[PDB]
């Protein structure tokens, strides 16, 4: 089942209990540390805050690094082309295919919020083209925003 | 002066050249009366004040966009502001020599933040 | 340069300042202050003054800084968004003992302002003169000179009715309709003054001014004031909310006197 | 002669205030002479303090039965009209004015606190009573300033008030005059409880020789601003609170009528007077339309 | 300052000089009114001769408008560039003298214009100039006036500035004289309805004496 509250806040502990004794699940578990500080659109950038200095960066998996980067400067184009690029390396994870639609979906609402700031009147069509979605997406987003 | 940041300490600064008239002898001052005055920079002076210019002060950050050729847009928009009631796209864009939909970005750029 | 929008205020404070100064010496003197106010881009806006104190050694006068330090550090506790904008003192035209203060003053801001304050005045008009700092090359020195401002009295209905109650001293429409036929007088006054100037620059009693004349002509031009179509209905708006607050404060009228008519009507003509 | 009031005499003050005789007769201050001055700050800043209520302390001496109030000054303390003795909050900052004004020529000592009311009359509420009773007993001579910038803005008039309170344990005789004041409803009980424990005191305003010239002199640019303002857009806020007051006092006069004393002529009373300023505030714009607008050819 | 300048340096000058003279005032920024160079009698003097069209043309930037410059660019002398921009600066100040809304096509028909943006651009340069100052509406197609200085004027025309100026002195009395009756009936009625208020207490009260009996 999706619902990982639990492990969501035991990721934090985990990150230092299991560190030097959880040595197969080390190479998950630092991949999904990032998910439990990202789902809540706060928590700066995890890359460098706890302890796991020694392994900043990895070199297979960079763009999974910048993915909280391009989440917090709310630029959609940083997200879909590191999605595009490093697709199955990202992606290739079981617990990413539950939370990836919920990442890629708060985004574009606050794009779509402070795109509308300036207006009075706008078009859809137009707000089409901004978020990499058809009419029909983004018809139902405006929706379920207004609601 | 005229290049540099945009800010109330620099207004001081264009103010206290303004009251000076040894500036009116100096090749500049046609832009620094339109500066401090909120008035309107045509294509002309600005190509002029910068064929004047020295390269090292001709700033260009990441993509050319040179820095002063943006503040003369954003100042142009703002002084624009309080001639026009309402301005269309195709005539903003006219008016600063930019595409329409350059023009309605930066004036939605301008208008979120705080700066009209 | 710029524009000051003064305030009646300042004025006062002047005023009381040198009515202390001199009524607790027996003699006149010379009192120096500081204003403070609100600048927004090129728009000045004197709002309040404080004193300051000022040692005269041998023939130069000058201002404590630490004096002045403590009473802004005061001051700001008080009216946070007020800045400090320049000087005020009594006299006449500015002097030499004025442009030496003045360079002190600058010392601390870039562009202070000058205001002098006649007390003692023999025209019709206000004695205040305000004044900027304009630096100059010449004969191989550099002079700094006075450059005079026009100003214009600010507008604030709490102001405005205070200054109105302490300059007058002494049925509630009877008493409001006589604060609008004391200023409608003094418009009419001035117009029929304008119009008997015409009329003798016409059929010829004064040199033919072309100046005067036109900016006559343009004043007429200007009536009426702003007639347009969007106005009449603004106004009509206006006019029929107040029209039926007034309807309907009649109403509630009328029922309280229905309930004492009704309560003085259940005693006499009861049969129960 | 006007301004031989403006003169400070020390040794007659320090009699006077060895003498007290304010011990021996509860009624003894009548008179209350505030300078145009005062007036005009204290007005000033109860307008800059918005919505809130804001205090300060005024300066000055007595002469006789009555209290001079010179200069005002004021202090950076805000919650007051709930908490006690307020001003103490910033009772360095009374040190350090004050020991500053003396270096100015300012020599008047502290006489009295004032703090504003926007928009529910000028009195006293019961922690100003306290207040008050806490300051007469520990800075006799003072008295209480309250304020109505709101009020003085929509009426037209300066609505200020002096006040002193009586001493616990004492009893006022009569002095039931009562004129009215339109009170809101949420705080129309302080007024009830704490009614007799303080009597209002005569206020009249008095200015300088020089600045009667300069006042005379500022009616030449200062005109404009009388025909040239609008009241109806100034206060349109004021009479949409007033008018919830009122129809709320009128559930309050039905439900008495369908049985704290005949509350529908005070009811009556409120609505004759919002209505009045209403009417007030469009015979203004009537005028400037008839001088202005009626002009062409 | 300008025009004193000049009329102080053509105190003596007449023929070609005072009409050149003459050009480099129309030409000369910042001089808008030329009242003072007509009322000179050398300058009037030019009638009389083969001079008359530079008396024309002064006459015309005097108390004239940009399509009088429509019937008579025959007969006058060619204008400069400037001098045609000033010409329309002053048609400007002349139409917003008349409606404090000019509307764009009175703008485009008498200013002789093709395009919105070259029209918009005369006026804000017109604005830059502090002889008129407004607003330019483009959805409405307007040009809201606040403010326009006082152009040139003839001896024929006081008699209209005494005719606008005694209306509103004649208002501003008849103002004051129902500001004055509206005070007094005011105050008779509340005096009337207190003495009414008064008498039926007392008419009370001596029925109340005359009840213990
Ligand atoms: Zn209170």
């Amino acid at each position: 089942e999706g619902e990982f509250e639990k492990a969501h806040t035991d990721f934090f502990e985990a990150f230092k209990n299991y560190d030097e004794s959880g040595s197969p699940r080390r190479t998950t578990c630092l991949k999904y540390l990032v998910l439990a500080n990202m789902l809540m659109k706060s928590g700066i950038n995890p890359f460098d805050s706890q302890e796991a200095k020694p392994y900043k960066n990895d070199p297979e998996i960079l763009a999974m690094t910048n993915l909280v980067s391009a989440y917090q400067n709310n630029d959609i184009t940083e997200f879909e082309k590191i999605l595009k690029t490093n697709h199955s390396n990202i992606m290739d994870d079981p617990f990413i295919r539950e939370h990836i639609e919920e990442l890629l979906r708060n985004i574009r609402t606050q794009v779509l919020i402070k795109l509308i700031k300036p207006y009075t009147r706008i078009h859809i069509p137009f707000i089409s083209k901004e978020l990499n979605i058809d009419v029909a997406d983004v018809e139902s987003l405006l929706v379920q925003c207004i609601l | 002066t005229i290049l540099a940041s945009a800010g109330q300490q620099r207004s001081r600064m264009l103010a206290t050249l303004f009251k000076d008239e040894r500036c009116q002898q100096l090749a500049a001052y046609g832009i620094l009366e339109k500066m401090y005055l909120d008035r309107i920079i045509r294509g002309n002076q600005l190509q002029e004040f910068a064929a004047m210019l020295m390269p090292h002060q001709k700033a260009t950050t990441a993509d050319g966009s040179s820095i002063l050729d943006r503040a003369v847009i954003e100042h142009n928009l703002l002084s624009a502001s309080k001639l026009y009631n309402n301005i269309t796209f195709e005539e903003l864009g006219a008016l600063l020599e930019i595409p329409a939909a350059k023009a309605e970005k930066i004036a939605s750029q301008m208008i979120t933040e705080g700066r009209m | 340069s710029v524009s000051v929008a003064l305030h009646p205020l300042v004025i006062l404070n002047i005023s009381d300042h040198w009515i202390r100064m001199r009524s607790q010496e027996g003699r006149p003197v010379q009192v120096i202050g500081a204003l403070i106010g609100k600048q927004e881009g090129r728009n000045i806006e004197v709002m309040n003054s404080f004193e300051l104190l000022s040692h005269t050694v041998e023939e130069k006068i000058i201002i404590d800084k630490e004096y002045y330090y403590t009473k802004e550090e005061q001051f700001k506790q008080v009216f946070k968004e007020l800045e400090f904008l320049g000087w005020y003192t009594t006299g006449g035209p500015p002097d030499p003992s004025d442009i030496h203060v003045h360079k002190q003053v600058c010392e601390i801001i870039e562009s202070p302002l000058f205001l002098k304050l006649n007390p003692m005045t023999k025209h019709t008009d206000l004695p205040v003169s305000v004044f900027e700092s304009v630096i100059d090359i010449i004969n191989g020195e550099a002079t700094m000179l006075f450059a005079e401002l026009t100003y214009t009295l600010a507008t604030e209905e709490a102001e405005r009715i205070g200054v109105d109650h302490v300059a007058r001293m002494t049925s509630t429409v009877a008493e409001h309709l006589i604060a609008q036929h004391s200023a409608i007088k003094m418009l009419h006054s001035r117009v029929k003054l304008i119009l008997e100037y015409v009329k003798a620059s016409e059929a010829g009693e004064v040199p033919f001014n072309h100046e005067i004349l036109r900016e006559a002509y343009a004043l007429c031009h200007c009536l009426p004031v702003l007639s347009t179509d969007k106005f009449k209905t603004d106004f009509y708006d206006q006019c029929n909310d107040v029209g039926l607050m007034a309807y309907l404060g009649t109403i509630t009228k009328t029922c309280n006197t229905m309930n004492q008519f009704v309560n003085k009507f259940n005693v006499l003509y009861d049969r129960q | 002669s006007i301004d031989e009031i403006y003169k400070y005499d020390k040794k007659q003050q320090q009699e006077i205030l060895a003498a007290k005789p304010w011990t021996k007769d509860h009624h003894y201050f009548k008179y209350c002479k505030i300078s145009a001055l005062a007036l005009l700050k204290m007005v000033m800043h109860a307008r800059s303090g918005g919505n809130l209520e804001v205090m300060g302390l005024m300066l000055g001496k007595v002469d006789g039965e009555t209290m001079i109030i010179m200069d005002s000054f004021a202090l950076p303390v805000e919650g007051t009209e709930t908490r006690v003795n307020a001003q103490a909050a910033a009772y360095e900052y009374m040190a350090a004015y004050i020991e500053n004004a003396k270096q100015v020529g300012r020599l008047e000592n502290a006489i009295g606190w004032y703090h504003s009311h926007p928009g529910y009359g000028c009195w006293l509420s019961g922690i100003d009573v306290s207040t008050q009773m806490l300051n007469q007993q520990f800075q006799e001579p003072f008295v209480a300033v309250v304020i109505d910038p709101t009020r003085t803005i929509s009426a037209g008039k300066v609505n200020l008030g002096a006040f002193r309170t009586y001493p616990k344990g004492y009893k006022p005789p009569d002095e039931g005059p009562s004129e009215y004041q339109t009170i809101p409803l949420n705080k129309i009980e302080d007024f009830g409880v704490h009614c007799k424990q303080y009597y209002a005191l005569e206020v009249s305003y008095f200015k300088s020789s020089l600045d009667r010239k300069l006042l005379e002199l500022l009616w030449n640019k200062y005109w404009v601003n009388t025909l040239s303002s609008s009241s109806l857009l100034t206060n349109a806020d004021y009479t949409t609170g007033q008018v919830f007051d009122l129809s709320e006092k009128l559930e309050q006069s039905e439900a008495q009528l369908g049985r704290s004393e005949d509350k529908l002529a005070k009811a009556t009373r409120d609505s004759c007077k919002t209505t009045i300023e209403a009417i007030h505030g469009l015979m203004s714009q009537v005028i400037k339309d008839k001088l202005f607008n009626q002009i062409n050819i | 300052n300008l025009l004193e300048q000049f009329i102080l340096l053509a105190k003596g000058t007449s023929g070609s000089a005072l009409t050149a003279l003459i050009s480099q005032v129309l030409e000369a920024p910042g001089v808008y009114v030329f009242g003072e160079l007509l009322e000179l009698a050398n300058v009037q003097e030019l009638a009389e001769g083969a001079n008359a069209a530079y008396l024309q043309l002064l006459n015309l930037f005097a108390y004239g408008t940009y399509p009088d410059y429509i019937a008579n660019k025959e007969s006058l002398p060619e204008l400069s560039t400037a001098q045609q921009n000033k010409l329309k600066h002053l048609t400007i100040v002349s139409l917003a003298s008349r409606m404090k809304c000019i509307p764009y096509s009175v703008l485009l028909k008498d200013l002789e214009m093709r395009n919105l943006r070259e029209l918009e651009d005369l006026i804000i340069e017109a604005v830059y100039t502090d002889i008129i100052q407004g607003k330019l509406d483009q959805r409405n197609q307007l040009l809201e006036v606040d403010f326009c200085i006082g152009r040139d004027i003839r001896k024929k025309d006081i008699n209209n500035i005494v005719k606008t100026l005694h209306e509103w002195c004649d208002g501003c009395e008849a103002v004051l004289l129902g500001i004055e009756q509206q005070v007094l009936r005011a105050n008779q009625y509340k005096e009337n309805h207190n003495r009414t208020q008064q008498q039926v207490e007392a008419e009370v009260t001596n029925i109340k004496k005359t009840l213990k009996a």
